[PDB]
């Protein structure tokens, strides 16, 4: 029963139109708890979940300070990648970052992240051992080189194995009621005729937490993947997820097919038959 | 270089004609992040359409959820109109209570 | 808990 904390940062340049907008969001497993936006009136880290509001006012001052510092670094990081890649002064570019950690059911350190992507492709990344970096290309190698000399991994190793896991532990403790909960999927089945020759059999999973789900069709107890339409897990908007798997079935063959749901709120995988 | 959004128009709770719900338009796998999402009622733009804060997944691709309240009726029609640099023109996806 | 400043650029 693992748990994770992640921070997703984006810095999108807009040349001639002021400084780049920086957004940052924090997530504890599939729930968002924080937000910061450089293009916002407040200019502060703001809560996005009930349980983070129980943090003292000093938290909000320190968090605002830390996110503000990174935003500044990322605007110069955008200007450096631009000269590194011999790219024109014209044109919008994106620098994204992901950092955070993974913990055990007991709270032990499992894994730690700290990585960037420039214009949607990997730039630099801290390796699993947290001592070394992966440089995607040549520009990133210049950074690899700069960061090795500057003991950046050493510092992030301490953040990742220390601050991160501890901070996660208290978010899990404070956010017990909503995070440690497991919402089972409410299943149902729909049937829509394509023609008098065939029909679509849709099978839904609604209101579930976390987003890890598995939906699989079977024709006569043998796994189907030939004519299966499987949409991406989508948020319902209330902090729960939705998913469905459709299948093309000839008229009358509907009783040969079964939908199979695997969720960590389900003791045994639910089987679904029409009707 | 760039990726196209994968659009999904659906509701929070199952649709029932006459009950208040939430109309959702989830967009993902796109690049860059600048995207224009509009929720429509009978082809007209709904005003005061809230959206999630810009996030991405482990594979660096963005995702957003635009949403508003709505009371479904057999009479009225819903859809979301999406714009991105990867589309020569706005993409319209109608709302089917069945998908 | 956001990471403390890294005062090292690209
Ligand atoms: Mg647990």
């Amino acid at each position: 029963g693992s748990h994770s904390m992640r921070y997703f940062s984006t810095s999108v340049s807009r040349p001639g139109r002021g400084e780049p907008r920086f957004i940052a969001v924090g997530y504890v497993d599939d729930t968002q708890f924080v937000r910061f936006d450089s293009d916002a009136a407040s200019q502060r880290m703001e809560p996005r979940a009930p349980w983070i509001e129980q943090e003292g006012p000093e938290y909000w001052d320190e968090e605002t300070g830390k996110v503000k510092a990174h935003s500044q670094t990322d605007r110069e990081n955008l200007r450096i990648a631009l000269r590194y890649y011999n790219q024109s002064e014209a044109g919008s570019h994106t620098l994204q970052m992901m950092f955070g950690c993974d913990v055990g059911s007991d709270g032990r350190f499992l894994r730690g992240y700290h990585q960037y992507a420039y214009d949607g492709k990997d730039y630099i990344a801290l390796k699993e051992d947290l001592r070394s970096w992966t440089a995607a290309d040549m520009a990133a190698q210049i950074t690899k080189r700069k960061w090795e000399a500057a003991h950046v991994a050493e510092q992030q190793r301490a953040y990742l194995e220390g601050t991160c896991v501890d901070g996660l532990r208290r978010y899990l403790e404070n956010g017990k009621e909503t995070l440690q909960r497991t919402d089972p999927p409410k299943t149902h089945m729909t049937h829509h005729p394509i023609s008098d020759h065939e029909a679509t059999l849709r099978c839904w999973a609604l209101g579930f937490y976390p987003a890890e789900i598995t939906l699989t069709w079977q024709r006569d107890g043998e796994d189907q993947t030939q004519d299966t339409e499987l949409v991406e897990t989508r948020p319902a908007g209330d902090g729960t997820f939705q998913k469905w798997a459709a299948v093309v079935v000839p008229s009358g063959e509907e009783q040969r097919y079964t939908c199979h749901v695997q969720h960590e709120g389900l003791p045994k995988p639910l089987t679904l038959r029409w009707e | 270089i760039q990726r196209t959004p994968k659009i999904q128009v659906y509701s929070r709770h199952p649709a029932e004609n006459g009950k208040s719900n939430f109309l959702n338009c989830y967009v993902s796998g796109f690049h860059p992040s600048d995207i224009e999402v509009d929720l429509l009622k009978n082809g007209e733009r709904i005003e005061k359409v809230e959206h999630s804060d810009l996030s991405f997944s482990k594979d660096w691709s963005f995702y957003l959820l635009y949403y508003t309240e709505f009371t479904p009726t057999e009479k009225d029609e819903y859809a979301c109109r999406v714009n991105h640099v990867t589309l020569s023109q706005p993409k319209i996806v109608k709302w089917d209570r069945d998908m | 808990i956001y990471f403390s400043p890294i005062r090292v650029t690209f």
